[PDB]
């Protein structure tokens, strides 16, 4: 027991095998008299573009109204090599994100590519 | 193998705009956003973070509105270009000089009617022309003197920063950090503590204390061109005066157009002062001292020395304290050598009441008389100290930005954009 | 009519949820106005949609969910629910709980996803 | 390459759905203005969105609906449309049946809700 | 047998508004976005559209905007009304009257002093009232007068027009283009090219060049009412100056307020003008009149005529360099017929400090003096023409409309909206 | 019932009298937040105009 909730970033410091179990605790908190508010409106509508490019990919990528989707997309390995016995047990997704910095290009890209096939496939077949 | 997550804890270094929050006229009708009665405080269990309080934006947002709302404030208020004029000055009445007794031909609601007014001046806001005597307001050639509206308290009400969604701040509960480096225990919050908007120089008058020991901070230390803040783990009690029961008068000068000038002096008429505990001074000298020694050698001498020339905002103790500014000769309570192996020190001060609060060019402040007797107490939390630069290291007391008084408190946080959006592999495919 | 449903009964007006959800959304000083009401617009939206994505209900405008009914709600047989109570009545009728089915809601979404990666890891 | 396809023929110009769709998120003068901007690309935005929601197509660039086509709209061969004309030249062909279109997309998705539902129930 | 598709690649007309970007004081910087220094271009395969530079409103917008930024960077200057005074004025010596001498009863920084100022001006600024003689600035009838600050450049710095996302421009490729009707070459870009926003009149000094040929523009041509857009495809060299080595004083009229007077003249008293290649102009006019003849008639004698009567600011070529603004005869340029079957052109030009810039009333901004001699060289890049309006066709240089600059550059662009979501019927049903 | 707007009302400045707003329905009406409480208005709306 020991009330474990964590907290809104909660236990960031845990690793990435037990940190992904408070995913829809974050995603709750993302949206959350005068003269000179206009720094609050342009803050607001920050927050909301953030809010929309991440959603959007999602949707393109297939993921969409999922915290985790699996993809048919596969690890190239020189992204890293490490085994996933060490990735999800003896990493956090702070350190993990720092490791893979440098392909979120590429799987992002991968996966567009993915869902394109995967829809096109699906009208070939309504259409028999 | 790959799997996509969203609300992944993971965050980047960011810059931002906090908004201020308030609990329950400047600062006080400053309402902001309304604070939380019972805030949250999340405790990161096994995380560590980097922080730099000399790089830290958030005192440069404190700054950035502290200004802003002290202009705002005057936006409104009656103008007093209309009193740059020659003055024919004498003496006020007193026996044997800081006071003037000066008299000018002032404008009435109407502009075929002139009236003959005079008021009390302080020498420091009035300058000789004709080298009685003929005399000019000291900052008319210049720039705009505008007069603070005198129903307008700016009583620093403490105030909180809070970041906007997509943000969040870390804080850090190490009672050493120095303000730079890895911090091994923070916490995350949405909001700061209350802040008091607090402007001073030399000495910082009602911040927090340290936790347990003085804390020394500075950008460099080594580098003589940097100043070193000074965190007391004990206030030190300060109690400061300006004990001339005063009285003020208005004058009207046009259409709904008011001007606010002292009229007389009841009783006698004494010097501004303040009184520092003399026993707790030394005592927190000497902690600062063997706190000091950590950076300079164990057995090194250290010497507290008066400040360096220069402006009143340089070389004295200055504050706002019921509208009156205060300009404290602190020389008093710098004169120590430190070897290795009750009573009070009084502090004259002066009163000026045009103020370029910012230290700006061509906006000057007007601060209208204050009716009464003036006390002020305030716990002093620290100094701003600079080294005087071989087997004794002398530094002094002196000014600096008022960033350095927000710094102070602001040391602690530091604020991040979330990153919710990520991948890993797995061992799922669709 | 928009707000057309709003006198009907709960299994009358039931059918009339797209009328109602598409029109949810819909040069000098105090054009700041007219800004903050559009984005405040976008907020509310955003707020309902994502929480229908949390729970698993997006893109619908009726989702089942697989978490039942606690009884201590309300006790009301659905017969009297859907035809003798119109929503409004019903939104004040079970206002208090709003936090408790949320909160399940969201725990069985959460079981559900870790359920299909098990799965799709199989 | 956003508009690459433009003068594509629609059965080329619909593989690049993606490519436009991931670019349409992207002080007193030049200070106001800039910030209306941003909302109104987010109005625009969600309303297709929302119509996407509303036609049970959400989260797909392309999906199927079970309306058939009633001739009436465009007598054209589907060969003739997918192979010989371009996407501008068909949107401006059928853009006043836009409405009739998209109030059939609406009805069907509301009568497969209602039939899950009762299916979900069964 | 419906299927619904989005992203699909179709816009329609739309006007919103575009925003600026820059190469990264100046008015230019005002935070323009840096701009892209790899700016990708699509072009549209088997893309065709229709243009009409006439109907343009990104030339609506960059004349929108440009008034905007020039009266905001206007707010925070010295306001001259205070110099609405009588002038007692002569003649500037010189032997044997372009310049005036004149004198007034000036403020001080103090409200009760006065002082003795005189200056130097240009007659074009000063009307004479007692029919020394007396004297008022010519504008104190009409506007109020503020005075430039002297540290903000107008220098026309190219910026870029951007589209906010929903948005694309679309662009003419086509060098034959005649800025209205089917543009059968079309590409797409996110931002123009650097556009610079050049005011002028009768000719356009730096704008760009047309790809091949002269190109002749107009919204008719045989409308007489309209004008006629002229695009060289070759540059003229014309440089101006103000041969006269001038000093600068500043008055202290109040509180920071300071009036900058044209002071003396250094040597010689010499006429503004500007020089013209001569040979290069009547190339320049001969090919001109090539290709004016397409739409007259191939035998069709075309004259050149110097301009109509008005104030300056539609009679002569005026532009403002070095601070300046120069308004030149150019009779010079345009005194020639040319009938079917090296050296210079020198120019007078004169100057005026009080400009009313955008051709409105009650806003007047004043040009402070520019010391030392101005030199500057332009490239003249078209001009604005109109029909006097049988075998002889005349045509005469003139003003016109702010817009008229810059769909010179603009004619080659149009904004769309994109319209991603719609239907088509196919063979899938769910 | 339901509206997105209301009707077209005149933004109009008076005292004593209100010159130009809408009758009543059928019958003048008297309205008040209390009547007994003295210190509260009494609004009068007419069913009739009078011309001035
Ligand atoms: C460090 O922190 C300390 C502690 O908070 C600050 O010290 C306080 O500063 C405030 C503001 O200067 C002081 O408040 C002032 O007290 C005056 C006296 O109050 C007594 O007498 C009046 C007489 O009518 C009684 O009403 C009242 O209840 C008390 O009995 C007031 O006169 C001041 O102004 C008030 O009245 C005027 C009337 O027009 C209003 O316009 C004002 O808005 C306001 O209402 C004011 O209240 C407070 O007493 C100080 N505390 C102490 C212990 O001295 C330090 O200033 C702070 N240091 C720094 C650098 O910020
Ligand atoms: C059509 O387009 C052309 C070409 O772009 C414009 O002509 C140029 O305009 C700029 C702006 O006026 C001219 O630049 C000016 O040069 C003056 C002299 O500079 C000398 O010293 C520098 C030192 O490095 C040399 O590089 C330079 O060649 C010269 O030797 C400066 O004094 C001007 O302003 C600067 O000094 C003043 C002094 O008080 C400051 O106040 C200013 O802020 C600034 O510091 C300025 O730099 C440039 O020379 C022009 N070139 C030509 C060929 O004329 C045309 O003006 C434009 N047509 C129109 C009508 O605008
Ligand atoms: C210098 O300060 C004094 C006050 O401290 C200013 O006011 C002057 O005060 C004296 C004494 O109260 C006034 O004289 C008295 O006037 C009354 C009038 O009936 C008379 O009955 C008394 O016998 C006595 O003469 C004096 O008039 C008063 N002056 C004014 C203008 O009010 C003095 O003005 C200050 N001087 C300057 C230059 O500021
Ligand atoms: C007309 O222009 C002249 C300058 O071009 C303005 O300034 C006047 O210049 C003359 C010559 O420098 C000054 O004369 C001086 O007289 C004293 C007398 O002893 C002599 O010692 C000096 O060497 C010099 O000769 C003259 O005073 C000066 N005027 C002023 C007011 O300074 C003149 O003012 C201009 N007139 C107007 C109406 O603007
Ligand atoms: C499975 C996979 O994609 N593996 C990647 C490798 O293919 C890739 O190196 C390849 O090197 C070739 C050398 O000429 C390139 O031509 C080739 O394009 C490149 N492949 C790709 C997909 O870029 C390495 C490079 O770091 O990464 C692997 O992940
Ligand atoms: C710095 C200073 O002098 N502050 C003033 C206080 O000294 C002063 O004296 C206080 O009187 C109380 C009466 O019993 C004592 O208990 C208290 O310890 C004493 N404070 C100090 C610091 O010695 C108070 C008036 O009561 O006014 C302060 O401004
Ligand atoms: C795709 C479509 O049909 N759009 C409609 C337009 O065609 C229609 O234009 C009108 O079509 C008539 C058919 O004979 C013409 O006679 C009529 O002149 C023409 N009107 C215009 C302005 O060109 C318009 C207007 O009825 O509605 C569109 O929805
Ligand atoms: C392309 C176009 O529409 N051009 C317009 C000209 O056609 C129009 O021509 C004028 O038509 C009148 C019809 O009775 C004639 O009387 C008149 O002489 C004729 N003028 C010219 C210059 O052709 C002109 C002027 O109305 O406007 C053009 O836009
Ligand atoms: C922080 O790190 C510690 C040490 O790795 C973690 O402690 C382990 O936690 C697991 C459960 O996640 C237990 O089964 C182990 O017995 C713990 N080991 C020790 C030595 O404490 C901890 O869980 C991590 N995360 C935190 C504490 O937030
Ligand atoms: C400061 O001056 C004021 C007057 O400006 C004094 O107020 C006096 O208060 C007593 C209280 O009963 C009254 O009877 C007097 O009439 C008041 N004076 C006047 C002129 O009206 C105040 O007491 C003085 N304060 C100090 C500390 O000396
Ligand atoms: C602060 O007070 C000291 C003490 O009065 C001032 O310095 C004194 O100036 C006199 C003038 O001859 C000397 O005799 C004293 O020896 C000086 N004392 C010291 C400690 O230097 C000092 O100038 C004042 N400073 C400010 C900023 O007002
Ligand atoms: C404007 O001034 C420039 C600079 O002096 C002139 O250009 C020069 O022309 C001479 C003519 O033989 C050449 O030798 C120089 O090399 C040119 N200078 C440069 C930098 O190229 C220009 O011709 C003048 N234009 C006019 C119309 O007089
Ligand atoms: C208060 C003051 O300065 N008054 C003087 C007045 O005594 C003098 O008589 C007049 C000119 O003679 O100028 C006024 O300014
Ligand atoms: C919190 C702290 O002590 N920070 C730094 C420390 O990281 C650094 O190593 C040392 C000099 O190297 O200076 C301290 O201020
Ligand atoms: C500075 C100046 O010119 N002042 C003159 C003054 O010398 C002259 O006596 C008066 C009329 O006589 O007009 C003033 O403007
Ligand atoms: C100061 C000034 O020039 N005023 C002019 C006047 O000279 C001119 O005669 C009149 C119309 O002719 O218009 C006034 O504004
Ligand atoms: C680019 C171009 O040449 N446009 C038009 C052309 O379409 C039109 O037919 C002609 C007059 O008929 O006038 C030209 O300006
Ligand atoms: C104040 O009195 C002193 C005594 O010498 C004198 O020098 C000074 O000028 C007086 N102040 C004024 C304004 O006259
Ligand atoms: C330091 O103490 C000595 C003791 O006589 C005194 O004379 C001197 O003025 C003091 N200096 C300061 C800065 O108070
Ligand atoms: C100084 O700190 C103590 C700590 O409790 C506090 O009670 C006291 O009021 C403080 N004094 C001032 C002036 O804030
Ligand atoms: C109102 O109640 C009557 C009673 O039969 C019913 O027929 C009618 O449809 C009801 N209106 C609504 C909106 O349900
Ligand atoms: C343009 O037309 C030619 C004609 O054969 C065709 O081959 C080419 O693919 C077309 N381009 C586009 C973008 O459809
Ligand atoms: C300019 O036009 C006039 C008109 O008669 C003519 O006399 C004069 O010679 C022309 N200028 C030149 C340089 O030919
Ligand atoms: C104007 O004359 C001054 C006299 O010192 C000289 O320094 C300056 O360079 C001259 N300016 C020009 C452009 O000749
Ligand atoms: C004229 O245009 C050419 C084009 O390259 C440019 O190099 C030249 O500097 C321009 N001259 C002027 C005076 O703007
Ligand atoms: C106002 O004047 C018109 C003019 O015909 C008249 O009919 C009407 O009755 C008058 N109204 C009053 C209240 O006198």
């Amino acid at each position: 027991i020991g009330a474990v909730f964590l907290g809104f970033l909660g236990a960031a410091g845990s690793t990435m095998g037990a940190a992904s179990m408070t995913l829809t605790v974050q995603a709750r908190n993302l949206l959350s008299l005068t003269v000179w508010g206009i720094k609050q409106l342009q803050a607001r509508v920050l927050a909301v573009e953030r809010y929309l490019r991440d959603q959007q990919l999602l949707g393109i990528w297939g993921c969409s109204g999922k915290l985790i989707c699996c993809t048919n997309v596969p690890w190239n390995s020189s992204w890293s090599n490490r085994n996933l016995s060490e990735i999800w047990d003896n990493m956090t997704w702070l350190q993990w994100d720092k490791e893979i910095s440098n392909y979120t290009q590429i799987i992002y890209g991968l996966l567009e590519e993915s869902q394109n096939q995967q829809e096109k496939n699906e009208q070939d077949l309504l259409a028999l | 193998w790959v799997t996509v997550y969203y609300g992944v804890p993971v965050w980047k270094d960011a810059e931002t705009t906090l908004f201020c929050a308030s609990d329950a006229n400047v600062w006080a009708t400053h309402c902001c956003v309304p604070t939380d009665p019972n805030p949250q405080e999340i405790h990161l269990e096994n995380v560590t973070e980097e922080f730099n309080m000399w790089k830290n934006n958030m005192v440069e947002q404190m700054h950035t509105d502290i200004i802003s709302l002290w202009d705002q404030s005057l936006k409104p208020c009656v103008k007093l270009t209309p009193l740059c004029v020659t003055l024919q000055c004498t003496n006020v009445t007193n026996n044997i000089g800081e006071l003037k007794n000066c008299s000018f031909n002032m404008t009435t609601e109407l502009r075929d009617k002139k009236q003959k007014v005079y008021s009390l001046f302080y020498r420091l806001d009035v300058v000789q022309i004709n080298e009685n005597k003929e005399y000019r307001l000291i900052n008319c050639n210049t720039s705009a003197i505008t007069q603070a509206c005198p129903k307008v308290s700016f009583e620093p009400i403490p105030i909180h920063y809070c970041a906007p969604a997509g943000f969040a701040i870390l804080k850090c509960k190490d009672k050493k950090f120095n303000g730079t480096g890895p911090c091994p225990s923070v916490s995350t919050v949405q909001c700061t503590h209350g802040i008091k908007p607090v402007v001073s120089t030399q000495l910082l008058l009602n911040g927090s204390l340290a936790e347990e020991e003085v804390m020394i901070r500075s950008e460099n230390i080594t580098n003589n061109a940097k100043n070193i803040l000074v965190q007391f783990n004990t206030p030190v009690q300060i109690n400061c005066t300006r004990p001339n029961n005063n009285t003020r008068k208005s004058i009207r000068i046009g259409p709904g157009q008011w001007f606010y000038a002292t009229g007389d002096i009841i009783g006698d008429i004494r010097q501004a002062h303040c009184n520092v505990s003399k026993a707790t001074w030394n005592e927190t000298l000497g902690k600062v001292v063997k706190q000091l020694r950590k950076h300079f050698g164990n057995n090194t001498i250290i010497r507290f020395a008066n400040s360096s020339g220069g402006d009143l905002e340089v070389t004295t103790h200055s504050f706002n304290c019921g509208g009156e500014f205060f300009y404290c000769n602190t020389s008093g309570l710098f004169n120590s050598t430190w070897i290795s192996n009750n009573d009070s020190i009084t502090l004259p001060c002066r009163i000026k009441q045009i103020i370029n609060m910012w230290q700006r060019i061509g906006q000057a402040m007007y601060a209208p008389p204050i009716q009464g007797v003036i006390r002020c107490v305030s716990n002093i939390t620290g100094l701003i100290l600079t080294r005087d630069g071989s087997t004794t290291e002398t530094f002094r007391p002196g000014g600096g930005d008022m960033r350095d008084n927000w710094r102070s408190e602001l040391y602690k946080y530091k604020v991040v954009k979330i990153e919710p959006l990520g991948v890993a592999p797995t061992r799922c495919k669709r």
